[PDB]
């Protein structure tokens, strides 16, 4: 339990940190205007995992 | 003068976004997070 | 101001902050 928490948490930061740099998530904010729940869902999903 | 020159300014905008990406996020979290706590003395004291 | 100046040549604009609620 102690180590599993250390694993899942580290993975998500590795993903969200690299997800913003790529143009996929970058182009969203030039047109949509905001996240649209991407960060909210990501954080929400992390709890479920 | 016509093609390359404007692109240089265009690169700056796409090259400057990676910093504004996080400032609004961090401010929007703490600002919204702090608003969750009560403000009234009666309600706040009841929490204690 | 940044978007206002860059608006003169390109449509690549950043995000505003409003109605945070």
């Amino acid at each position: 339990i102690e180590a599993i928490h250390e694993l899942v948490k580290n993975f998500f930061q590795r993903l969200g940190d690299r997800l913003r740099k790529v143009d996929c998530y970058h182009q969203v904010y030039r047109l949509v205007g905001n996240d649209g729940g991407i960060e909210q869902l990501l954080r929400r999903a992390e709890e479920d995992i | 003068a016509e093609e390359k020159y404007p692109e240089l300014f265009a690169t700056l905008a796409n090259d400057l976004q990676p910093l504004c990406i996080a400032l609004r996020q961090f401010y929007l979290e703490n600002y919204r997070q702090l608003d969750s706590q009560p403000r009234e003395i009666a309600a706040m004291k009841a929490q204690e | 101001s940044i978007n206002e100046c860059l608006k003169a040549m390109q449509i690549f604009e950043q995000l505003p902050v409003i109605t945070e609620s």
